[PDB]
RNA sequence: GGUGAAAUUCUUGGAUUUAUUGAAGACUAACUACUGCGAAAGCAUUUGCCAAGGACGUUUUCAUUAAUCAAGAACGAAAGUUAGGGGAUCGAAGAUGAUCAGAUACCGUCGUAGUCUUAACCAUAAACUAUGCCGACUAGGGAUCGGGUGGUGUUUUUUUAAUGACCCACUCGGCACCUUACGAGAAAUCAAAGUCUUUGGGUUCUGGGGGGAGUAUGGUCGCAAGGCUGAAACUUAAAGGAAUUG
């Protein structure tokens, strides 16, 4: 049965700190406790160790990432622009 | 009442058309509604042709021309006399003059 | 501990003696364990490599950038920060760069930097929610927390202390030429109040 | 027409007037029946069987050549599919669209067309339950359907 | 506006053309006429050298002026100075572009405009982007008045144009590409390849731009000059 | 007045009435 | 397409899935083709290439990871490498 | 026989610019505008101010040494009008009549493939 | 620079203008039309991948499985809301220069939110063809888009085959247009808005003089803005439509 209508994991916080702060915490907590696809072994086994450290429990690889998600949008765009500049260095 | 069967525009079977801006005032008007004209102009304005011809270093110089497409809103076209208000029966005449 | 960004232990061979050296780099985002890192003038434009700034094109994103060649990293070291290479000037070899604060610096093109963004970004987007979370944060940094307001103090303890109400009294904008013991408040402030309009960086 | 569009197409077969046919065709009913059976053993739907017989052989239509229709021949020879052919094709189109949707959550048009396809599936399934070629309590579910495609 | 300047300066006359000296621009041997014209630069002094100010310059000259024929009047060639010897500057190829009047005269209503571009490397390590344009045309005896293509024609035409352009630029050096672009043989090649797809008219190589140059070769430049 | 601005005035009045009733309750 | 050729091979031919059985088939010489997923570790990939060089067996590099290769061979589990032992009524050996 | 510059007339509304550069465009000879020759902001873009400006750039070009010009005519362009102002024609005719020789007229008004956004709002400039 | 004319603003520390390079975000000119697609909102650079769709062709197959739909559901411009990113342009607010009796308006120069994107909300527009859907029939005319059929038709290839592109004839399905009015209508006008006092093909929704009023109240959805549902007391002889002459 559905125990909570909208608080989810932030139901651990009770009635404290304000609903808007609890919402932002909920959005970031879901991301940091989510399991992620491993780009080396191909399984959904990547979990956060501390802020910025993402380890696959299967193949034991560890990737540096965002504080609460395995990859930030800024890092994705930096990867894209570095690949473009690298390709221009040859062509 | 309804003035025009075309509703003052040209959009049968679309719904939405991307707009353009009036060249005179920058009013946003849909592309099918605007008053497109084609300004194809000599570069030397027909009174300096002789002067530029005698000042040219080349014989038989081709003397290019300028091309511009002008988009007008209804207010600016009527105010600038590009189109003018026609009679009720003559409103239906689609042909250029 | 005390740092928002993760670190990378990278092992190189010593070129003059048979052993192994370990360096503590700041991990760039996307660097993984078992990755080969290339440091040098001839290294390729890949995330994690340690090129000098004169050998990267314009628009390159780097981090852990030397202010001067050889001081082994000064600029854009906190999580999510980076430096953008604006331009080069080969005669009188200088590189113009954009710092995280928006400042434009002209440094030597022999200064090195790490291609990519410092990992761990987005951290300050999470609300701490709790005095205890602030406690545990500063327990590993320094004794700068909690902070008593100077206007809650007595006048023996602070320029803002005292009064039959809690109020500052004089203006809180304090000159650059003030002396220590006077410099509490907004020091050398060009303007105050809520930032309306562009800052014109 | 077009229950799920505004199309008004009239494109169809126009079968001939002559119910016995076609006086240049010399094969026998048992020969074309055994061809129908060998195609069905090779695993072809009645639509595909009719197309191959109409095209490679000269079989105008099996109802006028033989006594009865291809689905009846298949059933009598024990090769009837578990679900009817059109419902099977509708189900497999639905599973392909649903797989595409989990790949592409932001495909709103694909979400719309999935709704249309599954509505059409449920309408045929209700008809087939009413005429009892499908058992009562036969339900289309997505999770079972992906394996029902086989 | 001769008297409206409130302050001339925040802080509150020698003729420079006495200091300036002339140099002669030289086109490569691929073009017929070497003498392009003249430029100015300040005389070389201790602080500033004249060749440093000269080596960056780009001169856009009409191909009709380069080749002596008026059928080239709608194409412009950019020539970039690379070396200063004596009193004349040596230029290499830097780009090609149509003229605005020619492009706008080619673009007309009731036809289809087809465009293609390829990025491709030459034999001597020049990276180029080549832009080609074409237009649908009516047949003779055609009575309908607009002559459009059906978009799969456009895709097929763009494919054959792109493969022809890559084949022509690859395996040729930059000088050989210039010597191909002058007679416009690529236009005839595109016409012969596309004549089975749709009739087409005004087939052109509209632009060539240099994305990347190789490391500078004085040997190649004096191969071009002389 | 113009109907759009009459609608705006009505919406402002409705919001003010809600605030006053919330003061009451 | 390569996915269609693989589907036809799964329908009417002989194949094996997985690294151990693929290496066994390479040693026994029964393998006609090996297809390696994109995200296969480079050590395993170079080992399979060395085995295929000894066996004179063709190697195809499947774009997409082991999840996509498993979907392509029509299995609900991820497949790192697939060895085609007999292609029946398929042209995957003749092409590519 | 002839030594060439380029003429580079920029005729906007509110002003006209006539200035001759070398064949590379890097070295300038005689930048004179229509606002340098009148005393009114109205008359800054008049044909008469333009012909005065063209006469003086032609005098300075004849004194420097340039005998012929390649003309590049220009309107404001971008998101703006792309119609040349009232003074460009007068400047071109004055440059022709001054004694300079002309070759290779071209219009170089900057035309966008799909501009940023025009000024004025969607209701336009209300007059 | 701007304008009807100006001023605010920037300029010997060099503005504007020219040249050479570079970066960023947005947009997709011209081609572009009484043309195409989509349930509508909407959709315009290339190429690849992913699934979808109509029409046409069909001597394939099933066989009445259909039409329209209370309840219930998906999508739903722009603005707006929350949180990251981005933040070049334009630009609600605001600052300013004019104009003016005033001018916190129009005009000028700046400029925050916004404009773009990701995740989640919101459910409205003159969301218009102000024209519900499905079916049948009733006047002529040419053009056009997609498919199909025919012609010793034209052109191109290898003069000559097949293709392709055109031309002509027909056909199915579209977006439309022109002419008439048998017919309809208060008229404007309409090939449907006709086949309606000679009044019945099937079905959903909505209106009953003008205001009060999309208000109050009660539900319900929404973080909010608000949406959906929705009166009455009281007031009033006209409001309103289409045309005529001034
Ligand atoms: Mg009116
Ligand atoms: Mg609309
Ligand atoms: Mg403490
Ligand atoms: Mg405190
Ligand atoms: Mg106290
Ligand atoms: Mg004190
Ligand atoms: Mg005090
Ligand atoms: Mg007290
Ligand atoms: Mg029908
Ligand atoms: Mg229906
Ligand atoms: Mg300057
Ligand atoms: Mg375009
Ligand atoms: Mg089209
Ligand atoms: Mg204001
Ligand atoms: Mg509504
Ligand atoms: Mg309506
Ligand atoms: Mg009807
Ligand atoms: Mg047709
Ligand atoms: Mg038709
Ligand atoms: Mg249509
Ligand atoms: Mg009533
Ligand atoms: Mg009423
Ligand atoms: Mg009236
Ligand atoms: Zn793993």
């Amino acid at each position: 049965a559905k125990r909570t209508k909208k608080v989810g994991i932030t139901g651990k916080y009770g009635v404290r700190y304000g609903s808007s702060l609890r919402r932002q915490v909920k959005k970031l907590e879901i991301q940091q406790h989510a399991r992620y696809d491993c780009s080396f072994c191909g399984k959904k086994t990547v979990k956060r160790g501390a802020a910025g450290i993402w380890t696959c429990s299967c193949c034991k690889k560890t990737v540096a990432g965002g504080a609460y998600t395995v990859s930030t949008a800024a890092a994705a765009t930096v990867r894209s622009t570095i690949r473009r500049l690298r390709e221009m260095v040859e062509a | 009442p309804k003035k025009r069967a075309s509703n003052g525009r040209n959009k049968k079977g679309r719904g939405h058309v991307k707009p353009v801006r009036c060249v005179n005032c920058s009013k946003s008007i849909p592309k099918d509604k605007a008053i497109k004209r084609m300004a194809i102009r000599n570069i030397v304005e027909a009174a300096a042709v002789r002067d530029l011809s005698e000042a040219s270093v080349y014989p038989e110089y081709a003397l290019p021309k300028t091309y511009n497409k002008l988009h007008y809103c209804v207010s600016c076209a009527i105010h600038a006399r590009i189109v003018r208000v026609r009679s009720r029966e003559d409103r239906k005449n689609r042909a250029p003059p | 501990s005390g740092r928002g960004a993760p670190l990378a232990k990278v092992v190189f061979r010593d070129p003059y003696k048979y052993r192994l050296r370990e360096e503590i780099f700041i991990a760039n985002e996307g660097v993984h364990t078992g990755q080969f890192i290339y440091a040098g003038k001839k290294a390729s434009l890949n995330v994690g490599n340690v090129l000098p700034l004169g050998s990267v094109p314009e628009g390159t994103i780097v981090s852990n950038v030397e202010e001067k060649p050889g001081d082994r990293g000064a600029l854009a070291r906190a999580s999510g920060n980076y430096v953008i290479i604006i331009g080069h000037n080969p005669d009188e070899n200088k590189t113009r760069v954009r710092l995280p604060s928006g400042a434009k610096k002209v440094i030597s093109s022999d200064a090195r930097g790490v291609i990519g963004v410092i990992a761990g970004g987005g951290r300050v987007d999470k609300p701490l929610l709790k005095a205890g979370r602030a406690f545990h944060k500063y327990r590993l940094k320094r004794n700068s927390w909690p902070k008593t307001r100077g206007v809650a103090m007595n006048p023996v303890d602070h320029p803002h202390g005292g009064g039959n109400h809690q109020h500052i009294g004089k203006a809180s904008t304090i000159s650059r030429g003030a002396v220590s013991g006077q410099k509490a408040g907004l020091i050398a402030a060009r303007r105050t109040g809520l930032l309306r309009g562009s800052q014109k960086t | 027409g077009r229950m799920h569009s505004a199309g008004k197409g009239i494109s169809s077969s126009a079968i001939p007037y002559s119910r016995n046919a076609p006086a240049w065709f010399k094969l026998s009913s048992e020969s074309v029946i055994e061809q129908i059976v060998k195609y069905a053993r090779k695993g072809l739907t009645p639509s595909q069987i009719g197309v191959l017989l109409r095209d490679a052989h000269g079989v105008t239509q099996a109802r006028v050549i033989t006594g009865n229709k291809i689905m009846r021949i298949l059933k009598s020879n024990g090769l009837a599919p578990e679900i009817p052919e059109d419902l099977y094709y509708l189900i497999k189109k639905a599973v392909s669209v649903r797989k595409h949707l989990e790949r592409n959550r932001k495909d709103k048009d694909a979400k719309f067309r999935l709704i249309l396809i599954e509505s059409r599936i449920h309408r045929l399934a209700r008809y087939y339950r009413t005429v009892a070629v499908l058992p009562p309590n036969w339900k289309y579910e997505s999770a079972t359907a992906s394996a029902l495609v086989n | 506006a001769v008297g409206k300047n409130k302050r001339l300066s925040k802080g509150k006359v020698v003729d420079p053309f006495t200091r300036k000296e002339w140099f002669d621009i030289k086109a490569p041997s691929t073009f017929e006429n070497r003498n392009v014209g003249k430029t100015l630069v300040n005389k070389s002094t201790g602080l500033k050298s004249a060749s440093d100010a000269l080596k960056g310059r780009v001169v856009e000259v009409c191909l009709a002026d380069l080749q002596g024929s008026e059928d080239h009047s709608f194409r412009k060639i950019k020539l970039r100075v690379d070396e200063v010897q004596g009193k004349n500057l040596l230029t290499n190829f830097h780009g090609m572009d149509f003229t605005t009047d020619k492009l706008r005269s080619m673009v007309r209503k009731w036809q289809t405009l087809i465009e293609a571009n390829v990025t491709v490397k030459t034999s001597d390590d020049y990276v180029l982007r080549i832009f080609a344009i074409a237009f649908t045309r009516k047949q003779a005896n055609q009575v309908k008045r607009h002559s459009y293509a059906q978009s799969s024609h456009i895709r097929a035409i763009r494919k054959v144009i792109s493969e022809i352009l890559t084949k022509e630029v690859q395996g040729s050096t930059l000088a050989q590409l210039t010597s191909k672009l002058i007679p416009e043989v690529i236009n005839k090649e595109i016409e012969n390849a596309t004549k089975d797809i749709f009739p087409l008219q005004n087939i052109h190589v509209r632009k060539v731009k240099l994305l990347k140059q190789p490391k500078f070769d004085v040997g190649a430049l004096m191969a071009l000059h002389g | 007045m113009r109907a759009k601005w009459r609608k705006k005035r009505t919406r402002r009045l409705k919001r003010k009435r809600r605030k006053v009733r919330a003061r009451s309750k | 397409s390569i996915n269609q050729k693989l589907a036809l091979v799964i329908k009417s031919g002989k194949y094996t899935l997985g690294y151990k059985s693929t290496v066994k088939s390479l040693r026994q010489g029964k393998s006609k083709l090996i297809i390696i997923a994109a995200n296969t570790p480079v050590l395993r990939k170079s080992e399979l290439e060395y085995y295929a060089m000894l066996s004179k067996t063709k190697v195809y590099y499947f774009q997409g990871g082991n999840n996509e290769l498993g979907t392509a061979v029509g299995k609900l589990f991820r497949v790192g490498v697939v060895s085609i032992l007999e292609a029946g009524d398929s042209d995957i050996l003749t092409t590519l | 026989s002839q030594v060439f510059g380029v003429a580079r007339i920029y005729a906007s509304f509110n002003d006209t610019f006539v200035h001759v550069t070398d064949l590379s465009g890097k070295e300038t000879i005689a930048r004179v505008t229509g606002g340098m020759k009148v005393k009114a902001d109205r008359d800054e873009s008049s044909p008469y101010a333009a012909m005065l400006a063209a006469q003086d750039v032609a005098a300075k070009c004849k004194e420097v040494g340039i005998t012929a010009v390649h003309v590049k005519i220009r309107a404001t362009g971008g998101t703006r009008t792309k119609t040349p102002g009232p003074g460009g024609q007068a400047a071109l005719r004055a440059l022709a009549r001054s004694g300079l020789r002309i070759g290779r007229i071209e219009d170089v008004t900057p035309v966008p493939s799909d501009s940023t956004r025009k000024k004025g709002g969607r209701r336009g400039r209300r007059l």
